[PDB]
RNA sequence: UAGUCUGGCACGGUGAAGAGACAUGAGAGGUGUAGAAUAAGUGGGAGGCCCGGGCCGCCGGUGAAAUACCACUACUCUGAUC
RNA sequence: GGCGCGCCGGGCCCGGGUCUUCCCGGAGUCGGGUUGCUUGGGAAUGCAGCCCAAAGCGGGUGGUAAACUCCAUCUAAGGCU
RNA sequence: CAGUAACGGCGAGUGAACAGGGAAGAGCCCAGCGCCGAAUCCCCGCCCCGCGGCGGGGCGCGGGAAAUGUGGCGUACGGAAG
């Protein structure tokens, strides 16, 4: 049959052939490059960790993972940051275990 | 106070015998004085109106950028930088990138190599063919001293020494039970 | 349920400086765990699908009323009649003789049932379960189930270990001997909470190599 | 300067056309004017405008081709001309322009009386609306139950 | 470039290095006066960002400001009002302690112009801020065509009219749906417009 | 509501005497009938080892896996700490 | 006072289109908890004190608190006009 | 827009914004990342024109600032080199 472009439903609104471009150079901000990855991993080695990072790390050596999230969350603030923080701390701890055997 | 090894590592300074040999080598590859520059511009006109030498790379930014680039043969650091955050990391950089480094006493002494007051860091980027051997016998005795002791340096807390009359009270209490 | 994930699904490579071998071998994977209860209703089973030529070794067998007498006596089908397997189950308790001479069977096509009385079913609690894939693509139709999905048994060691590859199948083809294996280690993964601790991607002759 | 053609947002108004702020850089690019020359020869430039559609683009490219044809350009030193300038014929006939340059009027298409097709009369436009409404509403849990199924 | 290292090294404040450095510096800073001069910036890298150059005419003052909130200065803690305005203890000052440090630096050094301020350590009863001040009549600044915006009289006492960065943060202005109470110039301009009755001559 | 009393967090450190840890390198370590044998066991395994023979074996003999043949993690004592 | 021809002084000796090859950023700050004020802003619009305090395929916003998930839209904590 | 969405012993009262039409219309710069021998800036002393907004030129192994980073290139609309 014939189907008219309607203003309500799933595929609503005025049909137009859309041109897709590159995004602007503003959209790429907060992307890790090799040179600035280097600097963070150097000053990790110089400094170390915060007394709340070490406490959440020695929670994850004993494998109280839910309590590690709950602790990192009540310290840092919200869920998504505490999720990303634990996912990083566990990868630091797994790299230590890669150094444990060799 | 219980001083951390990143700060404390600047109190393990290069010995007097080596530091004299180092400043004797450093004294030949000076940057030109601001009055030395003009007599080089006197020597322009003989082709114009009618091939650049090795110096010490001065400052922290323009030594840091040629430690990361594999362009430093030996990096000299002053032990007494006024805010220490400027220089704390260059031990780590030079070790990781495989640059031999030494720590000297006196940024005033290291700034008298250049023609200013103070200069925190001073690097050897290149030297000449006849002065290769002096740089070679320096890097030997410096790289065995600093870069290879680095797992030792990193775990070494300075300070935590009580006053002499608090120590002398402890020693009296110690021989009072013997 | 999922304790581990992969993105650097690599680092098998440093192999030739380890393995300087000539003779019959088969490389196997050691992959140690923690937190399993061997006393409870906690199960851990499955058969993890590698279609890329791993090697078990056993007492062979091959079933079926196929074109078997032509095709399947290349590697010797010793086709005993399904009515001459009545001994295997009735010579179980009154007799004391291990009457197998067999450790690996078939699951045939051209017949759509195996034997629906108590001789086909009969293999349900003997281990060595007739399961395999030979039917009507007819690609290899025999050695597919040696070159098969890799089998493990959960017991009183609360550990997983399983074969990966043959002294064959170069290191760009034996990186692919875990690729459709570690994704089924997060797929059919039950309430055995925080299992994995060691992922030792092993070349048998050399050093314990770890991939965590 | 010359302002570009721009659709009003928000369904109430999007059947109209305004004067926009300035010509997008990807309209200048495909029209072949530099973004730092455009402003000096009297073309408004917006560095914020995105181009979702190619008709919104192509209208504003043909806008600049008409403008660059209409534009008379004087010599930077009036006694000695340069290449990209106009002829002395046009320079003496050049005049101050009154009101908005190449003004933006809002024209609609002309649809001739056609014979209504046997299907066109047959189409149930109300039922189509009502069943498009329910397909939009219930779709989410229709996918959920089909996933659980 | 070292400044990238010093930037990231100053972000790891609860490290071994920084928790020591901030402690021995916060010691040192208590043993001088409340408003005194530094010969160079504590944080060279941070002053770089906030608009300092290392030429003559750039001055750094180091101001300590007493921590805590603001209590209502009424005799014998008794406000003569309705129970709403019985607030004495738990009131808070609408400007920040960083902006207070800016306005003391500015008020003292009346002939200089407050550019920016940055945190250099805090205590239990004190916060310490190093404020950048510029001499507008020095020819180094006065003959440089990109820093002679401060040599106009419009930028007299920027800290006190609240044009500085810590000052601006108190006014509650910016673009969008959250800053609808400072449309126009500022909080007052918005109030004035919306309460000004516009009696047209024709009506 | 000022004030006062009380609890928590921050400035706020260092040390010795007295537990569970775990990071972490170890050594002891296991008894179901039943088999000739105190089965901590999986992916192996008819084979590999030391002076060419042996070696431990094979089969059955107990049971859904079984003793020689790379290495691992765990559990109950023990045990050193930058 | 203002402007243009030109005499005349000084400086500056400087463009674009396309591929290949590098680089990319503001921290006791965002953010969260609580308290007080403020708002048309309602499980909290803005501002502030104290405690906790980040990330980089991030972060902010998407007028109802929260989890999972696509999508849109900007690039905060430096400055002039 | 609008006495509207919203706040309010949801009482008395309080109360914006987007879209749209105009008035006006204008855009930019650092730090950072990096390369250019600090290529950058302030001030004294002598000479000449000549400045009731103290400026241009010559001259000086005259003095200082500054590698704890001055100037040139360059900033999210991408930038730089070949």
């Amino acid at each position: 049959a014939l189907r008219y472009p309607m203003a309500v439903g799933l595929n609503k609104g005025h049909k137009v052939t859309k041109n897709v471009s590159k995004p602007r150079h503003s959209r790429r901000r907060g992307r890790l490059t090799k040179h600035t990855k280097f600097v963070r991993d150097m000053i990790r080695e110089v400094c170390g960790f915060a007394p709340y990072e070490r406490r959440a790390m020695e929670l994850l050596k004993v494998s109280k993972d839910k309590r590690a999230l709950k602790f990192i969350k009540k310290r840092v603030g919200t869920h998504i940051r505490a999720k990303r923080k634990r996912e990083e701390l566990s990868s630091v701890l797994a790299a230590m275990r890669k150094a444990a055997a060799k | 106070l219980k001083v951390p090894p990143a700060i404390n590592q600047f109190t393990q300074v290069l010995d007097r015998q080596t530091a004299t040999q180092l400043l004797k080598l450093a004294h030949k590859y000076r940057p030109e004085t601001k009055q030395e520059k003009k007599q080089r511009l006197l020597a322009r006109a003989e082709k114009k109106a009618a091939k650049r030498p090795p110096v010490l790379r001065a400052g922290v930014n323009t030594v840091t950028t040629l430690v990361e680039n594999k362009k430093a043969q030996l990096v000299v650091i002053a032990h007494d930088v006024d805010p220490i955050e400027l220089v704390v990391f260059l031990p780590a950089l030079c070790r990781k990138m495989g640059v031999p480094y030494c720590i000297l006493k006196g940024k005033a002494r290291l700034c008298r190599l250049v023609h200013r007051k103070t200069c925190t860091t001073v690097a050897f980027t290149q030297v000449n063919s006849e002065d290769k051997g002096a740089l070679a016998k320096l890097v030997e005795a410096i790289r065995t001293n600093y870069n290879d002791r680095y797992d030792e340096i990193r775990r070494h807390w300075g300070g935590n020494v009580l006053g002499p009359k608090s120590v002398a009270r402890i020693a009296k209490l110690e021989k009072a039970k013997a | 349920s999922r304790d581990t994930l992969y993105e650097a699904v690599r680092e098998v490579l440093h192999g030739n400086q380890r393995k300087r071998r000539k003779f019959l071998e088969t490389v196997e994977l050691q992959i140690s765990l923690k937190n399993y209860d061997p006393q409870k209703d906690k199960r851990f089973s499955g058969t993890v699908r590698l279609k890329s030529t791993p090697r078990p070794k056993f007492s062979v067998c091959v079933l079926g009323d196929q074109q078997h007498c032509d095709e399947a006596k290349a590697v010797d089908i010793p086709h005993m009649d399904i009515e001459a397997l009545k001994k295997l189950n009735k010579n179980k308790k009154l007799v004391k003789k291990l009457a197998k001479k067999y450790d690996a069977f078939l699951a045939s096509e051209s017949l759509i049932k195996q034997i629906p009385r108590i001789l086909g079913p009969g293999l349900n609690k003997a281990g060595k379960f007739p399961s395999l894939l030979t039917h009507n693509e007819n690609m290899v139709a025999k050695v597919d189930e040696v070159k098969s999905t890799i089998k493990f048994q959960m017991k009183k060691v609360l550990c997983l270990a399983v074969a990966v590859g043959h002294v064959k199948m170069t290191d760009d083809e034996l990186v692919y001997n875990i690729h459709l294996a570690v994704n089924f280690l997060v797929s059919l993964l039950k309430k055995n909470w925080q299992n994995v601790r060691a992922l030792y991607i092993k070349s048998t002759m050399g050093k314990p190599q770890r991939l965590y | 300067p010359i302002r570009p053609i721009v659709r009003c947002p928000t369904v109430r108004y999007h059947t109209k056309v305004r004067a926009g702020r300035g010509f997008s850089l990807e309209e200048l690019r495909v029209a072949g004017i530099h973004k730092k020359v455009a402003r000096t020869i009297g073309i408004s430039v917006d560095p914020r405008r995105r181009n979702k559609s190619t008709e919104s683009l192509q209208a504003n490219v043909q806008r600049l081709k008409e403008y660059r044809s209409k534009l008379v350009l004087f010599p930077r030193k009036p006694s000695a001309p340069k290449k990209g300038d106009s002829s002395a014929e046009e320079l003496k006939l050049a005049t101050q322009l009154t009101g908005p340059v190449m003004p933006i009027r809002n024209v609609f298409k002309k649809e001739k009386a056609r014979v209504i097709t046997e299907e066109e009369k047959n189409f149930k436009a109300f039922a189509s609306l009502r069943m498009a409404r329910a397909n939009a509403r219930l779709f989410g849990i229709r996918a959920k139950r089909a996933k659980e199924a | 470039g070292a400044y990238k290292y010093i930037q990231e090294l100053w972000r790891k404040k609860q490290s071994d290095v920084m928790r020591f450095l901030l402690r021995v510096r916060c010691w040192q800073y208590r043993q001088l006066s409340a408003l005194h001069r530094a010969p160079r910036p504590t944080r060279p890298d941070k002053a770089r960002r906030l608009g300092y150059k290392a030429k003559q005419g750039y001055v750094i003052y180091r101001i300590r400001v007493r921590r805590g909130g603001r209590k209502r200065p009424v005799p014998k803690g008794a406000t003569y009002g309705k129970p709403v305005h019985h607030g004495v203890n738990q009131l808070k000052f609408a400007r920040s302690l960083q902006s207070v440090a800016e306005e003391r630096a500015g008020r003292h050094c009346g002939a200089l112009r407050v550019l920016n301020s940055y945190w250099v350590g805090e205590d239990s009863t004190y916060k310490f801020f190093e404020v950048i001040l510029i001499d507008p009549f020095h020819k180094a600044i006065r003959r440089n065509p990109d820093t002679q915006w401060i040599t106009k009289p419009v930028h007299k006492h920027r800290e006190m009219r609240g044009l500085t960065s810590a000052g601006r943060k108190s006014r509650g202005l910016g673009k969008g749906h959250k800053f609808h109470h400072t449309i126009g110039g500022s909080r007052r301009a918005a109030w004035r417009r919306r309460n000004t009755l516009q009696l047209h001559r024709y009506r």
